[PDB]
């Protein structure tokens, strides 16, 4: 393939590929190239045959002029935007905690037409935020991704509804524009029309009709075929057209009665004005393919017109009707039915160019604002267009987009996976769509069309199902922003290499056949029937004559992640959807190592994750060291490329790069070489391949429990680095600054022993819980010490210190190495916040390794809590002496449907141990569909199965049992894949075989370190006395409702009366209490709850009497 | 995550009525009539006029 | 509101742990004869919570100020010996 | 539906004046309390308003 | 019975932890018992057991 570096992974592929792969990451880069307008997408523009391609910036920029004052003394018009070189590198930006972004220019003209003079020159518009190379920006040191929004598109939405009130099928129609307000009709059970504009109350549908002039004779001549119109007519009390103006006007001004000209007015300025209503090229795009008009031309126009109104109207009676086919005068003949508002022929997505787009719009029409109202007081003739044009609002509102807005998320950098599985990540919610609490069921089940589009396995488990989804392998975003897919064209039973994108209301004019249906050598079908999707999202057998499309390939419906898990076939959905989202919170271990089965993806999704290092030019390498990499260019350039090292990632991974190349090695163009955290050799390595046993064992397996070997404790094969920041910054009070500082009061001399001179802890030092890591105090003021402690001062004669300590301490529950210090410092002129003088961060980092109720998983979501780990003689041994890595109990395995992972045992004891097929007189019948190159392998060989065309059942029998002798000349394994373990405690051989084979296993980043929490005591809530928890130290546990319920339901009552009283709320007794405890004496009784007494005081507050008697 | 306080402290200490402040008691009548007490310390001064609940 | 942390809040390990030290204290003071005690106890007003200057011991004691300045300092001294320091050193944190 | 009201007036003996208010009660501060956070920004309830 | 984690046991049961390490004469006052339970001495788990 193109990739030069590919590790040799064999492939059980049996379908050519006619497709490659694009580029992972395109949704984002296109997007914002689009916006910028970068000379790359202006130029593909022109290739795709387009004529003067507009950028997205100067659409708006042209939108915005003319700025024309009224009675048009004036104008003014930006125009030809302009970007320079970004301020600085990424890497810096992210060191010192800026924004990477760039300086914009446009030109300004100013023309005066009462006297004729034209003025421009340069104006800066701000700094702007830039997409960096791989597709995040960086926004104040830290990372983000905007994800893409699914939005239901603008446009007409026919519907209709059986009511079982007269068992009539009532019909409504909306149409919804991109700006400005609403309008839509129904039809009633009275067999009636009536009009709806901006959700205000029901009126007839006359009323609108001679609003804009229409008149008796025009309707019974368009409409007369319908009675429903007829007898709404009748019955509208309307005569002529400025009557209908007099019942509209009034309506939204009750007090004010109407006038001629602005009440007919009122109707072309509220829609059919592009001020105030605007399809944005979407809708208009929508409204003609649907109703037919204006069809064969790129309409400018963006409002609503009197046509097309009323050919909506129209298209809603002939649909009551019962028309099923419909043709409009100047226009095409369209059929006639209802329309689904969840098929992605009518839903769109917001890619991050638009959504930056919008906020840059609104920016602009509050500047424009504010220009429009200044130019009228300041002298004409004199002005200049640099002294009047305010870039203020446009600059807060793109800092408020990427600070504020829901989808500028943080990146989720837990592994290369999850962050390349996020930046195409769609989202239905946040503003302009939907909520997490509504929308019900509809808006997020499957649905036939997004086949090749969105991924129906992936996506979140929790609340937010179908809500939020992953862009297919092989989609693309259309300019209008909906979603394409690629198939292959077919003529007349004989396929052709001529691949065509198609949007998803195409595909339903066409039947589309499987990828793996069977062809001749000439590409003709060699079956008389073939399975196809038909145009109403079913499946059905077809004559291979009646076919038009093929699918590119069988990994056409699943995502980036989904494509990793093999044997997908195996896995329910349910349990592939727990897997596919299992990979994206493994954590990076020490020393990553590649699967060695798995699937053809595991390549391509590392390198387009952006986070391994690729060669820019082809040559060779000059110098290599850890740090960095120099390449001599076959043209004579020289590039370095510099590996980010230990680099703290959004949620505490590290993120360690390393070189894969050495000194006088000749590398391609695109070559890997350098890994990044979780790839080996250019391959992603999520987990680790060990030898798994399928047995229960002494129970502590039972109810999805793991046993692990202490091997994997020895040898850091599952060990991990973890990398923490802490904060601390020295401000300013009324009492003077308060200073870092080493020595601070009463501390032992042994605990600043490892304290800088400057009061910082010491680079490289062992911390652990409590010890200091930046000395702080703080001025304290008044003392007026008690008449004890006044003694005891007197009795050592210590000074009273003039400052309190507010050192930073290490959390409770923490320790490591020091490994770095960032000091910001007022007097070095840094952009510290205001009133803010010193900030200091210390990175601590700690070597984690397995151990007891760490999680772990594998790909086929199965996955538990290590219940023990037991020493390497008391695992199961193979009868060579080789233990087992790892045991997983059988009742899990049948039960849940996810078979695929025995398929995945047996395959990975087949790559371990290599195989030679005995072609001696021919090839077995079982192996006459196997590719030449998996006749033979030797030991240690990975192997690819991908996910709809990976090794079969009969297959995986023929390997087995042709597997190689081991390293003594005698197989482990037998054919059925069970092996005769020895039991490591008693030393008799298991009565039975065992299945044992080698799985890839994933430790997951639930560590329950912030999910561990014990509170004796700790802080209180200033409001309501209870305690605080889920979001600083010593939080307390929440005693919900069931468990009052258990609680008296057992009976108990003092237990239920300490736990609501004492322990939570009861101020004055929680201190009795806790020195009831230190002195060794009973508790006393509870006291009244302070919840009680407040609610007394806010009765009393309110006017009401309440008070307690006997 | 974020902390605060009152506008004042606490103090610790217990002791109880076996110390007392020798105080007497003043008697002022309002406008309309009502009548109300104030205890002050024997230090007295007490002021001629009181603004009473 | 729900989750501002009060900084002066009612410690409850320091809330008894003074009361202690007002007992242990005064096990130490009551170590001494009712004559060193009673000088220590005017002194700092631990008796009533007053301190009480050198001459209003006096009222009491009858003794002139500076008498009751040096029997002050032999007391001082008597206390911080080891001998009793150790019994509650540790409590100044 | 006039005499539940009527005859619930008519019994416990308390008059129907209390529905007009010639004073009204303070909630006590501390149940509407002004804090001031770390680095003395001050945060209020809306009652004290 | 029930397995307790050693670290969430000696948190939870702290005050009780202090009243013995006191009263064994290992920690001169409650407050000592108290920095020597938050460093985790060895001698607490002697205690906590």
């Amino acid at each position: 393939n193109s990739v030069p570096g590919a590790p040799n992974r064999v492939s059980f592929a049996k379908l050519r590929e006619p497709l490659e792969v694009p580029g992972l990451l395109d949704v984002q880069t296109d997007s914002f190239e689009w916006l910028v307008g970068s000379d790359r997408w202006r130029q593909a523009a022109i290739d795709r045959g387009e004529e003067n391609p507009v950028g997205g910036l100067e659409e708006v920029l042209a939108e915005l002029s003319p700025i024309e004052d009224f009675s048009g003394s004036m104008s003014l018009s930006f125009s030809d935007p302009r970007f320079d070189e970004v301020k600085a590198s990424v890497d810096e930006c992210k060191d010192k905690d800026m924004t990477y972004a760039a300086p914009l220019f446009v030109t300004a003209e100013f023309i005066n037409n009462n006297t004729g003079e034209i003025k421009s020159q340069t104006v800066f518009m701000g700094d702007f935020p830039m997409m960096t190379e791989k597709g995040t920006f960086i926004i104040n040191g830290t990372e983000r991704v905007v994800v893409s929004q699914l939005v239901r598109s603008p446009g007409v939405y026919f519907d209709e509804t059986i009511d079982k009130s007269t068992e009539k099928t009532l019909h409504s129609v909306k149409v919804i524009p991109g700006r400005g307000a609403w309008l839509e009709f129904d039809v009633d059970k009275r067999d009636t029309v009536g009009v709806r504009i901006d959700r205000k109350r029901r009126q007839p549908v006359t009323v609108l009709l001679k609003a804009l002039g229409w008149t008796n004779e025009q309707i019974v001549e368009r409409f007369g075929f319908s009675e429903i119109m007829m007898g709404t007519l009748e019955k509208d009390t309307t005569s002529g057209t400025d009557e209908a103006l007099l019942d509209i006007y009034r309506k939204l001004r009750p007090g004010e009665p109407p006038t001629k000209e602005s009440a007919q007015t009122l109707l072309e300025n509220l829609f059919f004005k592009e001020k105030r209503y605007d399809l944005a090229r979407v809708g208009r795009y929508k409204v003609n393919k649907k109703l037919g008009l204006n069809a064969g031309k790129p309409i400018t126009s963006s409002t609503l017109t009197e046509e097309d109104v009323v050919a909506t109207i129209e298209y809603l009676v002939r649909l009551h009707e019962g028309q099923t086919s419909m043709t409009v005068p100047g226009g095409v003949e369209v059929p006639v039915e209802v329309d689904d508002i969840d098929h992605f022929g009518n839903r769109r997505l917001r890619t991050v160019g638009e959504l930056i787009q919008n906020q840059i719009r609104v920016g602009l029409s509050r500047m424009e604002r504010v220009v429009r109202e200044r130019m009228t007081t300041q002298d004409v003739e004199a002005i200049t267009p640099q002294t009047l044009i305010n870039i203020r609002p446009v600059v807060a509102a793109i800092k408020e987009f990427f600070g504020t807005s829901q989808l500028s998320q943080f990146m989720d950098q837990n592994n290369p996976l999850s962050g390349l599985t996020h930046k195409r990540r769609l989202s239905a919610l946040g503003p302009g769509g939907l909520s997490r609490e509504r929308a019900g069921l509809e808006v997020r089940d499957v649905h036939p069309s997004h086949y090749g589009r969105m991924c129906p396995i992936e996506t979140p488990e929790g609340p937010n199902i179908g809500l939020i989804g992953s862009l297919s392998v092989y989609a693309r975003v259309n300019p209008f922003g909906f979603i394409e897919t690629p198939y292959r064209k077919v003529e007349n039973g004989v396929v052709t290499d001529q691949i065509d994108y198609l949007t998803a209301d195409e595909e339903d004019r066409h039947v589309v056949a499987q990828a793996n249906s069977p062809t001749d050598e000439n590409g003709r079908f060699t079956e008389d029937r073939v399975m196809v999707r038909k145009k109403g999202g079913e499946v059905e057998f077809v004559s291979a004559d009646q076919v038009d499309y093929m699918d590119v390939s069988p990994r056409q419906m699943v995502s980036v992640a989904t494509a990793m898990i093999p044997f997908l076939e195996h896995d329910d959905a349910n349990r592939a959807l727990m897997g596919a989202n299992m990979q994206r919170q493994a954590v990076p271990l020490v020393r990553s190592e590649a699967p060695l089965v798995g699937t053809g993806m595991e390549l391509r999704a590392a390198i387009d994750a952006g986070d391994v290092v690729v060669a820019d030019k082809t040559g060779v390498i000059e110098e290599v060291s850890a740090d960095y990499i120099t390449v001599m260019a076959d043209d004579g350039t020289r590039q370095s490329y510099r590996l980010r090292k230990f680099a703290r990632s959004n949620h505490g991974t590290c993120a360690n790069q390393r070189p894969i190349v050495d000194a006088g090695q000749r590398v391609e163009a695109g070559q890997v070489i350098a890994d990044g955290p979780c790839t080996q050799n250019g391959e992603m390595a999520l987990g680790k391949n060990l030898l798994v046993a399928i047995m229960p064992w002494e129970g502590h397996n039972y109810e999805d429990a793991i046993i692990l070997s202490n091997r994997l404790v020895e040898e850091d094969v599952l060990t991990s680095i973890h990398i923490e920041e802490h904060e601390i910054d020295a401000r300013d009070t009324k009492l003077g600054a308060e200073e870092i500082t080493r020595d601070i009061p009463n501390v032992s001399d042994e605990v600043l022993a490892d304290l800088d001179e400057r009061g910082i802890v010491r680079i490289g030092a062992e911390v652990r819980d409590g010890d200091i890591l930046v000395g702080k105090v703080t001025p304290k003021g008044e003392t007026e010490l008690t008449p004890e402690e006044r003694l005891l001062r007197a009795i050592f004669g210590e000074k009273a210190r003039e400052v309190r300590d507010t050192s930073l301490k290490v959390p409770h529950g923490e320790s490591g190495k020091v490994i770095g210090i960032r000091v910001f410092s007022r007097e070095d002129d840094d952009e510290l916040p205001a009133g803010v003088n010193e900030l200091v961060r210390v990175y601590v980092a700690q070597k984690r390794k397995i151990s007891d109720g760490d999680k772990l998983a594998g790909r086929h979501g199965n996955k538990g809590v290590i219940g023990k780990i037991l020493p390497v003689e008391d695992m199961p041994f193979l009868p060579d002496g080789t233990p087992v890595d790892i045991i997983l109990n059988t009742h899990g395995v049948p039960r849940r449907m996810n078979i695929g992972q025995i398929l995945e045992t047996h395959l990975g004891w087949v790559a371990k141990a290599g195989w030679n097929i005995d072609v001696a007189a021919g090839v077995p019948d079982w192996a006459s569909k196997l590719p030449e190159e998996l006749y033979s392998a030797p030991a240690d060989s990975t192997v690819a199965t991908p996910v709809f065309d990976g090794a079969q059942e009969g297959e995986l029998a023929g390997l087995l049992g042709s597997t190689l002798p081991n390293r003594d000349g005698e197989v482990m394994v037998d054919a059925d894949g069970k092996s005769t373990l020895f039991d490591g405690r008693s030393g008799e051989p298991f009565p039975y075989p065992v299945t044992v084979g080698y799985m890839y296993i994933l430790k997951l980043h639930h560590l329950v370190d912030d999910k561990i929490h014990a509170r004796s005591t700790g802080p209180y809530s200033m409001i309501t006395q209870q305690p605080l928890g889920g979001k600083a130290q010593f939080g307390g546990q929440r005693f919900g409702e069931m468990e009052c319920w258990a609680m008296q339901a057992y009976g108990a009552a003092y237990t239920l009366q300490e736990l609501l009283t004492i322990k939570s709320d009861d101020t004055v007794g929680r201190v009795k209490v806790y020195e009831a405890i230190v002195k060794g004496e009973n508790i006393p009784e509870p006291g009244i709850p302070e919840s009680f007494k407040v609610l007394l005081k806010e009765l009393q507050s309110l006017c009401l009497n309440v008070e307690v008697l006997s | 995550v974020l902390r605060g306080s009152r506008l004042g402290a606490v103090s610790y200490e217990t002791d109880r009525n076996h110390d007392l402040a020798p105080r007497q008691v003043a008697r002022y009548r309002t406008d309309n009539g009502e009548e109300f007490d104030v205890p002050f310390a024997d230090d007295a001064e007490i002021p001629g006029t009181w603004l009473c609940r | 509101g729900d989750f501002i942390e009060d900084s002066e809040a009612v410690v409850a390990v320091d809330a008894v742990s003074f009361t202690l030290l007002q007992d242990q204290l005064q096990s130490v003071l009551e170590t001494l004869s009712e004559r060193e005690a009673g000088v220590v106890r005017l002194r700092f007003g631990l008796t009533d919570g007053q301190p009480r200057t050198l001459d209003e011991i006096g009222q009491v004691y009858g003794v002139t100020r500076e008498r009751i300045r040096q029997i002050e300092s032999k007391t001082m001294s008597k206390l911080r010996h080891p001998s009793r320091s150790q019994v509650l050193r540790d409590y100044l944190d | 539906k006039r005499l539940k009201v009527v005859a619930a007036f008519q019994q416990s003996g308390n008059s129907p004046m209390g529905m007009v208010l010639d004073a009204v009660p303070v909630i006590p501060p501390e149940l509407r309390p002004m804090v001031q956070l770390d680095g003395g920004r001050f945060a209020t309830s809306d009652l004290n308003d | 019975q029930c397995g307790l984690p050693k670290l969430m046991a000696l948190e939870l049961f702290k005050p009780f932890v202090m009243k013995r390490l006191v009263d064994l004469n290992h920690a001169q006052n409650i407050k000592s018992a108290k920095r020597m339970v938050e460093r985790q001495r060895p001698q607490v788990w002697d205690v906590l057991e």
